[PDB]
């Protein structure tokens, strides 16, 4: 009864509806086993969140670029700023890897042992380093605004909208990637051009998308 | 009961016990209780802040014009050292704020003058010290809290309006209002800028750039000048 | 119970048994009672020491400011003859330190076990030993009347105070390259410009 | 308990009365080298000796090395003091090493016969007065009498703490020594000098910028 991505075909076995965005879409049966399925759930969540980040950053920098504010284009900002300031590739990379490794291995051993992270083995902390769901570590910090502890219906709706916008952001970031690698240009600029003439400023005329 | 939207229905946790409430939480933020207390407290703090600031800016521009309120920071001169002013400010205000915070975390725990044991504030709720703080009350606390929150939210609006109007005109709000009266049609952001698929226009910022105090040379960027129209 | 933090949660083991407990230990460094006794002892020691030290560093310079055998700066130690080299002085020093120090330790370890002059067997310190408070002939002026509370209290308080003042002395000396009294006079001349921040920024 | 890795499981062997009662235990043997108890005890002894010797060596390096920066105690670098002292010497290094080898082998033989059989060296008459205090202190690796001369063991409430701080400082000493040799290979200068360099600039004085530790960059 749930809207099935392929209207007319029934969902497979493991795809049920308990999770957010269960449009019955796993035509490759990649989620029969519940271990692997919870696993790919956490994977999809983190990826959607990263994509939401990336889209926001790219679009804001691109606006700042079109407007006369000197902001570079995203695929160059890195080199341009690292050469601007007195930064070292090695030191930046190593500090980044340090901190990310710490936080991420903590999340990992939490997924392994679902409770052993708020065990006070930290500084003194507990009731915050303890998970709430598989990939939903809302405590006093990861949900400091405290919506997870109120109006479970509204909370479910928020999980739904979160995963929806996450999938959209993933698709849009890949959009950006192709836009740039094809038009050798700025994304917002390609946008303005297709605005100028949708009939002719489009992939049908980009002469690469359609290789004819 | 009044509602911000007449004809609608309030949310669940929003009941009507808190002064000046109108069932306005279309995002149900007031779900959890401790969060709710924190947010009411912070609202009161901000309201009183904005009230003080807007009254001050108004009377200041009135009495000592030609000194840009937005620019009193640089334009101020004092025989006392700026380091001294910032130090005394930081210290004493750190004290008052940490005392209020100790109160909030442990209610009614510090209501004695720790030197003048004779002097002692009576118990009370949060965000409502009273006692010596309230030595003169014409009327009723019920209506008074309402007027307080009303004027506080309004003052927040007024302050942010001053900020944007100064970023777009660089004028004292009084003179800007004189201008708006002088021209009913042109003194509008609609008359000032717009956006259409054809092109986008945004009025130029009025605060120039980084301003140089005694060597510091403060960098002063506009508030998100990029998306102003 | 005067707390170092009005309205805070004092850990249990701190109980005001010793002079001047405010429940101040955000690190729980005395939960083990043997450590606790050791630390109260060493605290009283270092405290009284810093007291005598600040006293006799302040007094000499302050009297040198006016009307005499010397007026040298406090940390300028090695510069005098004193009719003998510092070698033999520090020698005899440490020998005598050893004797009465090994007996201070005896008093602490085995209480009531060192009260009488082994030579002057008649001469004998009283029996209310209280390791860390010999009194008796150490109280040769009728004191210990006010019960003990304010005495021990002001003692440990001024001791911690003098510890802090000594540290500040080291700080001004090392940084300014000057003498604490002169640093004082300067800040007196102008507080609004004699600030650590002024000095570090100029540095 | 305190585990080097929260969330992780404790090694099968590492959770036993002896192990939890040994010292400094945090369930750390992902190679399970202690799945055998005799080997485990042997390795505890090895680690003890290593902690002690490494603490001694790192002190002997840092202290004169630090005070050579001070005016007095001007001393050459540690990796050259060998040459320096053998120049200022009086005996051929061959004979020196030989005699010190003998005198170390004797004491090692004593320690080893003990670790073979604990009550080995209390054999009456085997010496003239040794066997009196030449007997273990019930804990293999803590000889008594002259060893522990200041009676620090007659106070058990400090016993655990002594053991723990010993093992901690020993492990730290081993680590510091490895850092020493690694940086003497990479940079080649005084350890205090590498210290002062990274302090004068952290963000660029580091293996990340040595061009050697990470050669591919
Ligand atoms: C955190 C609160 C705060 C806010 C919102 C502002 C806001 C402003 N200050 Mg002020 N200041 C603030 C605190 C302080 N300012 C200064 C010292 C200055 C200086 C010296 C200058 C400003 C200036 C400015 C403006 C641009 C920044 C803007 C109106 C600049 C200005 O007025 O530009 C027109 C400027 O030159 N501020 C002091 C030291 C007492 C502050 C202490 O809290
Ligand atoms: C096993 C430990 C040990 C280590 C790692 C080193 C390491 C070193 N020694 Mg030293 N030595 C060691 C023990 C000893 N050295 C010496 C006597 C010497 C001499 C005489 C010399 C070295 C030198 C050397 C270097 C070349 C090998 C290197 C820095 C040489 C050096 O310092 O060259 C600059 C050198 O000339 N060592 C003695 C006394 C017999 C040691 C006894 O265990
Ligand atoms: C969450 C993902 C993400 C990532 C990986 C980056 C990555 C970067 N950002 Mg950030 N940025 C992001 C989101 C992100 N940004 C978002 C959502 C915003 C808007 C709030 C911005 C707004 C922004 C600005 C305006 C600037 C950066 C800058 C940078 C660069 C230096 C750091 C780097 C390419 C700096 C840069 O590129 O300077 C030229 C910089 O100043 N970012
Ligand atoms: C814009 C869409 C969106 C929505 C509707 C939600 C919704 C929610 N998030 Mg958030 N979240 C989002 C994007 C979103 N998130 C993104 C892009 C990130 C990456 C920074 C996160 C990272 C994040 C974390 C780490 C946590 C939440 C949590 C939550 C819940 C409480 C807040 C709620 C279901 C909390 C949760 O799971 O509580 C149970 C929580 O711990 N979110
Ligand atoms: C996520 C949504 C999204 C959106 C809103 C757009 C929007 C646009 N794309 Mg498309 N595009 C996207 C994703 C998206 N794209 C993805 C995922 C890919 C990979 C297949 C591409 C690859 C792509 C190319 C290679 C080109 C466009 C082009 C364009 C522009 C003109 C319309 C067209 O020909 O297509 C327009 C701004 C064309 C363009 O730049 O026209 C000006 C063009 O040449 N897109
Ligand atoms: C929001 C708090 C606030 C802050 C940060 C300041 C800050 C300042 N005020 Mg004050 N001021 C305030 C509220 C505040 N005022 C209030 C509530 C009033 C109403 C009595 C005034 C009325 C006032 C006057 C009339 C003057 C200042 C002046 C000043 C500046 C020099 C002192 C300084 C930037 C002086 C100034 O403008 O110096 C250039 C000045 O003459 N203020
Ligand atoms: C070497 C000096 C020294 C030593 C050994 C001690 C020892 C002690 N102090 Mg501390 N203390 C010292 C200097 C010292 N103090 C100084 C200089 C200050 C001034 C900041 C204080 C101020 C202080 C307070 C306010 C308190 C302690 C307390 C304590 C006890 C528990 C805390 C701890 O582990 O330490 C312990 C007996 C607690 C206590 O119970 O003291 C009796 C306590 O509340 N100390
Ligand atoms: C524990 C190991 C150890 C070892 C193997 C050595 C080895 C050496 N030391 Mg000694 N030394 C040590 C600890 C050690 N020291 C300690 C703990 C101290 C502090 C008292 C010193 C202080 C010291 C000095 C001050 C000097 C030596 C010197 C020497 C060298 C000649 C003997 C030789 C390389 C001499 C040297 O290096 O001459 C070039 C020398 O002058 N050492
Ligand atoms: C035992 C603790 C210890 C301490 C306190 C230090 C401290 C330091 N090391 Mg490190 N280091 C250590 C062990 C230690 N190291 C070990 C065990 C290794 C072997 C992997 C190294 C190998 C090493 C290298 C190769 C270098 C440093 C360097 C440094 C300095 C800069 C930071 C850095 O690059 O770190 C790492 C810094 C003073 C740098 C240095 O000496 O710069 C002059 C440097 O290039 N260290």
């Amino acid at each position: 009864v749930r809207p099935v991505w392929f209207p007319g075909n029934p969902p497979p076995a493991h795809l049920d509806g308990s999770l957010a965005g269960d449009y019955g879409f796993d035509p490759l049966f990649l989620g029969q086993e519940p271990q692997t399925l919870k696993w790919y759930v956490q994977a999809e969540l983190v990826h959607g969140r990263f994509a939401m980040l990336g889209a926001a950053g790219i679009i804001l920098t691109s606006i700042g670029a079109k407007v006369g504010l000197g902001f570079p284009e995203w695929y160059d900002a890195g080199k341009v700023v690292v050469e601007k300031n007195n930064i070292d590739f090695p030191t930046l990379m190593v500090i980044q890897f340090y901190l990310m490794g710490w936080a991420e291995t903590k999340r990992w051993y939490d997924f392994k042992n679902p409770g052993s992270q708020a065990d006070g083995s930290f500084l003194g902390f507990t009731e915050e380093f303890k998970g709430l769901e598989n990939g939903y570590p809302g405590g006093r910090f990861f949900d400091p605004m405290g919506l997870s502890r109120g109006d479970a219906a509204k909370y479910q709706e928020y999980k739904q909208k979160e995963v929806k916008n996450g999938r959209l952001a993933m698709i849009a970031c890949l959009g950006f990637a192709a836009q740039y690698a094809a038009t050798g240009k700025g994304p917002l600029d390609n946008l303005a051009d297709h605005l100028a003439d949708p009939n002719h400023v489009n992939f049908a005329t980009n002469g690469v998308s359609i290789p004819i | 009961r009044p509602l911000w939207l007449p004809g609608s229905t309030p949310p669940a946790h929003l009941k009507g016990d808190l002064p000046g409430d109108f069932g306005f939480d279309p995002l149900g933020l007031g779900a959890n209780a401790e969060s709710l207390k924190w947010f009411k407290e912070s609202e009161l703090v901000h309201s009183r802040w904005a009230m003080a600031a807007v009254a001050g800016i108004l009377v200041q521009e009135i009495v000592r014009p030609d000194v840009f309120w937005y620019n009193a920071g640089k334009e101020v001169e004092s025989p006392l050292g700026p380091l001294g002013l910032l130090a005394v400010e930081f210290f004493l205000m750190h004290w008052v704020e940490v005392r209020r915070w100790q109160d909030l975390r442990k209610p009614g725990s510090v209501d004695q003058d720790p030197i003048f044991s004779q002097y002692k504030l009576p118990p009370h709720e949060v965000g409502y010290p009273g006692g010596v703080f309230a030595p003169f009350i014409p009327g009723d606390l019920a209506e008074l809290k309402v007027k307080e929150i009303k004027n506080g939210r309004l003052a927040m609006l007024a302050f942010v309006g001053f900020v944007m109007a100064a970023q777009v005109t660089g004028k004292g709000p009084i003179a800007a209002l004189q201008e708006h009266l002088a021209d009913p049609w042109g003194t509008t952001i609609f008359s000032k800028a717009a956006v259409v698929p054809g092109q986008a226009v945004a009025p130029p910022c009025k605060i120039p750039a980084s301003v140089s105090y005694k060597g510091i040379e403060i960098p002063t960027p506009c508030f998100l000048q990029g998306l102003w129209p | 119970l005067p707390s170092w933090m009005p309205g805070a949660d004092l850990p249990g083991y701190l109980n005001g048994t010793l002079p001047g407990d405010f429940g101040f230990d955000p690190l729980y460094l005395g939960q083990d009672p043997v450590k606790l006794k050791w630390y109260a002892q060493a605290e009283l020691m270092n405290a009284r020491f810093a007291m005598l030290a600040v006293a006799g560093i302040l007094v000499p310079e302050l009297l040198s400011n006016i009307g005499p055998g010397a007026g040298v700066a406090w940390y300028d130690a090695g510069k005098f003859e004193y009719f003998a080299p510092a070698s033999s002085l520090f020698g005899v020093q440490m020998l005598l330190f050893a004797w009465v120090e090994i007996r201070r330790y005896q008093d602490f370890v085995k209480p009531g076990s060192a009260n009488q002059d082994p030579i002057f067997t008649n001469n004998k310190l009283p029996d209310g030993n209280e390791p860390g408070y010999p009194g008796g002939i150490f109280d040769p002026f009728g004191w210990s009347k006010g019960d003990i509370k304010s005495l021990k209290l002001k003692e440990i308080k001024n001791g911690r105070l003098a510890m802090l003042a000594f540290a500040g002395f080291i700080g001004q000396a090392y940084t300014t390259g000057t003498t604490p009294l002169k640093n004082l006079s300067t800040h007196l001349a102008d507080p609004w410009s004699t600030t650590v921040w002024q000095n570090d920024l100029a540095r | 308990r305190q585990s080097w890795l929260p969330g992780s499981q404790i090694p099968a062997h590492l959770d036993t009365p002896a192990a939890q009662a040994l010292a400094g235990n945090f369930g750390f043997d992902p190679l399970g080298l202690g799945k055998d108890p005799v080997a485990l005890r042997w390795y505890q002894q090895a680690e003890l000796i290593h902690c002690r010797t490494a603490m001694a060596g790192v002190a002997g390096i840092l202290i004169p090395g630090l005070l050579t920066k001070a005016g007095a105690l001007n001393v050459p670098e540690w990796y050259d003091a060998g040459k320096v002292a053998i120049e200022n010497s009086f005996a051929p290094w061959g004979s020196l090493l030989a005699v010190q080898l003998f005198l170390c082998g004797f004491v090692e033989a004593k320690r080893w016969q003990d670790i073979r059989k604990p009550g080995s060296q209390g054999e009456p008459g085997s010496f003239l007065g040794f066997e009196a205090s030449l007997k273990g202190t019930s804990e293999l690796g803590y000889p008594g009498g002259p060893f522990d001369p200041l009676g620090l063991s007659k106070e058990a409430d400090k016993w655990a703490d002594w053991k723990l701080k010993e093992v901690k400082n020993g492990r730290l000493a081993m680590l510091a020594f490895l850092g020493f040799v690694a940086q003497k290979y990479a940079t080649g200068a005084g350890p205090v000098d590498n210290l002062a360099a990274h302090l004068k600039d952290p963000w660029h004085v580091n293996y990340a910028t040595n061009g050697v530790s990470l050669p591919f960059l």
